[PDB]
C-alpha cells in the first residue's frame, strides 16, 4: 500500500525560492515516473512537472520553465520542486505523483502515467508581512459572531466559550481581500432568551503572530 | 499541445446516474485519456485510464458503478446509482509530449437532500469597528441546499461594486451550506447613505436584508 | 544470433495465465521492432527501463512470460497489485524492472459458442511469491484436509474463463507478454 507525504510549503515573499519534497513510501521508487500538480485556491488542476524513473528526462508546463527544477534523490526516495522567483500566481497547493512508463503510439515515445496522488503541501507567495487580526463583534433563535479581520498569514482558530460552546457553530472560510490581507468570520445562532443570562465569547487563535484574543459579544 | 473540454458542471438525484463528457481537442482525436475524482477537501485519487477503443483499466479499489467508455473524439465517464459520496470534481487529463494535460474539471452535485432555501442576516458595522476608522458589513447566508448563490450590494438602490468580497459556499455540521459575503466602507460612506442591501439570489428566488446607520 | 521476440509475440497458441510460460533470451541481438510496427498493443507499460529507448540496455537475459486473462485483469500485471490473478497466478516483484504489454486477441481467443479452455486458479492457501509458479490441482478446502468436490468446504482451484466474441470489452480476451530484464 503506497503513499506519497510532501513537505517544504508557507509562505514566501515574490521573487524568493522554495524546495518542496515528496516521500515516497511503498514500492521500488527509482523505476517509477514522478510528477508535480499544483492547485491554486478555487482553480483546477494544473500539471507542473514530470520526470523519469533516472532523472535523464524533464518535462515542465509553460507556466514554470525558467523558474522550477524538478529532480530527485533515488537513494532517498524523494521526490523534489525547487522553486525560484516566486511568484502570487504561484499560491496553490501542491501534490506529487507517480506513474509507470509506457509507449505511445500516437506520441511515438513516452508517455507517463499518473496514477498515485500525494496528499499535499500549501505554499503562500506574498508580499504581506506577518500581522494578527483584529476582532469585532457582530453583535446580535438568534446569531451572533466574530469577525476576525486583517490578519496574515492563514490560519486563524475560533472556539467559543473556550470550546465549552459547539452547536450552532459555524466558522466561514478566510477571504483574501485586495489588500492582501485575510478576514473570515465565526457565527453561532443561539435560543434568543439566552442573552440576559449567558455569555458568549469567542476565542481566535492566530499562531503567526503570536496573537491570542478573547472578545466578548454582547448585544446591541 | 492537446486540449480537453469538459462541461463546467453537472448534476443528478442521488441513485440516478450520469455520464460525465470529456472532448479531445480535434487534431489529438484519438489519444488516450484518464479520470480523476477530487472529493471536496480532499486530495484527488485515480480512476481509471480510458482507451481509443472503449478499454479502461482501473486504479485498485474503484468500485463498479464507475464504467468508463469512448466515441469519435469523446470520452466518456459513467457513475451508475449515484451515492452522497460520489459528490466531487471530475478532472479527465490525457498526454502530449511529454507533458501532461488537464482539462477544467467538471463539479458533480448529487442532489440528496431536499432543497433549501438561504437565511440571510446582515451585520451593519460595530461600533468598535467605526472608532478604528473602518467600516465593514457582514452579510451571512446559512442553512440553504444546494450551495449556489449570487449576492448583489446596493448603495441606497445604487448597485456597488467595489469592495465586495464572497466565499464559496460549504456545508454545515448539520449537512446544509453556508456562505459569508463581505463590504468595505470608509466611515464617511457608512453615514452618507439611508440604507443598504444585501440581495441573495437562490436558484431564481431572492431574499433582501437592508440596514440603515441610526 | 537473432533473439525470438518474433516468436513469443508470434506464436499461435498461449498458456492459460496459471500455467504462464518463460522463454528464456540470452546470447543474441535484439530486434524489438515488433513492439513498435505493430499499433494494436492496448498496454505498454514499463518499470525502470524506458519502452523506446530500450535497446540501449545491454542484458544478461531476457525473460519473456506468455499467458492469457480477460481485460478487466490485466491491470493486475503491475507490481503491488492484488486481486485473484496477482495472489494466485503470476505476481511481478515490487522491482519488476521490464515492460508489461497486452493486446485484445478476440478473433483469436474468443468464440459464438463461448471458449472455456483457459483457466485460473481463484482458491489458494498462500499467496505467491514473484515469479512463482503453481500448476497442481488438489481439490481446495479450507482446513488442508484431502477432500473430494462436491464436499464439506471442498472445490476445485480453477475456474474457466468464458470468452465469447460478443461481449463488453473487460471481458474479451487478451494476450499478454512480460518482458524481464537482467
Ligand atoms: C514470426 O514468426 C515467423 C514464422 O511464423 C518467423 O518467420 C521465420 O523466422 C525464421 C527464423 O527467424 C526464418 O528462418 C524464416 O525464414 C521466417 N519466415 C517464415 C515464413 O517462417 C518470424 O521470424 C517471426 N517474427 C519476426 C519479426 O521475424
Amino acid at each position: 500500500q503506497v503513499q506519497l507525504v510532501e513537505s517544504g510549503g508557507g509562505v514566501v515573499q515574490p521573487g524568493r525560492s522554495l524546495r518542496l519534497s515528496c516521500a515516497a513510501s511503498g514500492f521500488t521508487f527509482s523505476n517509477y515516473a514522478m510528477h508535480w500538480v499544483r492547485q491554486a485556491p478555487g482553480k483546477g488542476l494544473e500539471w507542473v512537472a514530470v520526470i523519469s524513473y533516472d532523472g535523464s528526462n524533464k518535462y515542465y508546463a509553460d507556466s514554470v520553465k525558467g523558474r522550477f527544477t524538478i529532480s530527485r534523490d533515488n537513494s532517498k526516495n524523494t521526490l523534489y520542486l525547487q522553486m525560484n522567483s516566486l511568484r502570487a500566481e504561484d499560491t496553490a497547493i501542491y501534490y506529487c505523483a507517480s506513474g509507470y512508463t509506457g509507449y505511445d503510439y500516437f506520441v511515438r515515445g513516452d508517455y507517463y502515467g499518473l496514477d498515485v496522488w500525494g496528499q499535499g503541501t500549501t505554499v503562500t507567495v506574498s508580499s504581506a508581512s506577518t500581522k494578527g487580526p483584529s476582532v469585532f463583534p457582530l453583535a446580535p433563535t438568534a446569531a451572533l459572531g466574530c469577525l476576525v479581520k486583517d490578519y496574515f498569514p492563514e490560519p486563524v482558530t475560533v472556539s467559543w466559550n473556550s470550546g465549552a460552546l459547539t452547536s450552532g457553530v459555524h466558522t466561514f472560510p478566510a477571504v483574501l481581500q485586495s489588500s492582501g490581507l485575510y478576514s473570515l468570520s465565526s457565527v453561532v445562532t443561539v435560543p434568543s432568551s439566552s442573552l440576559g443570562t449567558q455569555t458568549y465569547i469567542c476565542n481566535v487563535n492566530h499562531k503567526p503572530s503570536n496573537t491570542k484574543v478573547d472578545k466578548r459579544v454582547e448585544p446591541k | 499541445q492537446p486540449v480537453l473540454t469538459q462541461s463546467p458542471s453537472a448534476s443528478a438525484s442521488l441513485g440516478a446516474s450520469v455520464k460525465l463528457t470529456c472532448t479531445l481537442s480535434s487534431g489529438h482525436s484519438s489519444y488516450a485519456i484518464a479520470w480523476h475524482q477530487q472529493q471536496p477537501e480532499k486530495g484527488p485519487r485515480y480512476l481509471m485510464k480510458l482507451n481509443t477503443d472503449g478499454s479502461h483499466s482501473k486504479g485498485d479499489g474503484i468500485p463498479d458503478r464507475f464504467s468508463g467508455s469512448s466515441s469519435g473524439a469523446e470520452r466518456y465517464l459513467t457513475i451508475s446509482s449515484l451515492q452522497s459520496e460520489d459528490e466531487a470534481d471530475y478532472y479527465c487529463q490525457t498526454w502530449g509530449t511529454g507533458i501532461l494535460v488537464f482539462g477544467g474539471g467538471t463539479k458533480l452535485t448529487v442532489l440528496g437532500q431536499p432543497k433549501a432555501a438561504p437565511s440571510v442576516t446582515l451585520f451593519p458595522p460595530s461600533s468598535e469597528e467605526l472608532q478604528a476608522n473602518k467600516a465593514t458589513l457582514v452579510c451571512l447566508i446559512s442553512d440553504f441546499y444546494p450551495g449556489a448563490v449570487t449576492v448583489a450590494w446596493k448603495a441606497d438602490s445604487s448597485p456597488v461594486k467595489a469592495g465586495v468580497e464572497t466565499t464559496t459556499p460549504s456545508k454545515q455540521s448539520n449537512n446544509k451550506y453556508a456562505a459569508s459575503s463581505y463590504l468595505s466602507l470608509t466611515p464617511e460612506q457608512w453615514k452618507s447613505h439611508r440604507s443598504y442591501s444585501c440581495q441573495v439570489t437562490h436558484e431564481g428566488s431572492t431574499v433582501e436584508k437592508t440596514v440603515a446607520p441610526t | 544470433n537473432l533473439c525470438p521476440f518474433g516468436e513469443v509475440f508470434n506464436a499461435t497458441k498461449f498458456p492459460s495465465v496459471y500455467a504462464w510460460e518463460r522463454k528464456k533470451i540470452s546470447n543474441c541481438v535484439a530486434d524489438y521492432s515488433v513492439l513498435y510496427n505493430s499499433t494494436f498493443f492496448s498496454t505498454f507499460k514499463c518499470y525502470g527501463v524506458s519502452a523506446t529507448k530500450l535497446n540501449d540496455l545491454c542484458f544478461s537475459n531476457v525473460y519473456a512470460d506468455s499467458f492469457v486473462v480477460k481485460g478487466d485483469d490485466v491491470r493486475q500485471i503491475a507490481p503491488g497489485q492484488t486481486g485473484v490473478i496477482a495472489d494466485y497466478n503470476y505476481k511481478l516483484p515490487d522491482d519488476f524492472m521490464g515492460c508489461v504489454l497486452a493486446w485484445n486477441t478476440r478473433n483469436i481467443d474468443a468464440t459464438s459458442t463461448g471458449n472455456y479452455n483457459y483457466k485460473y486458479r481463484y482458491l489458494r492457501h498462500g499467496k505467491l511469491r514473484p515469479f512463482e509458479r503453481d500448476i497442481s490441482n488438489v481439490p481446495f478446502s479450507p482446513d488442508g484436509k484431502p477432500c473430494t468436490p462436491p464436499a464439506l468446504n471442498c472445490y476445485w482451484p480453477l475456474n474457466d474463463y468464458g470468452f465469447y466474441t460478443t461481449t463488453g470489452i473487460g471481458y474479451q480476451p487478451y494476450r499478454v507478454v512480460v518482458l524481464s530484464f537482467e
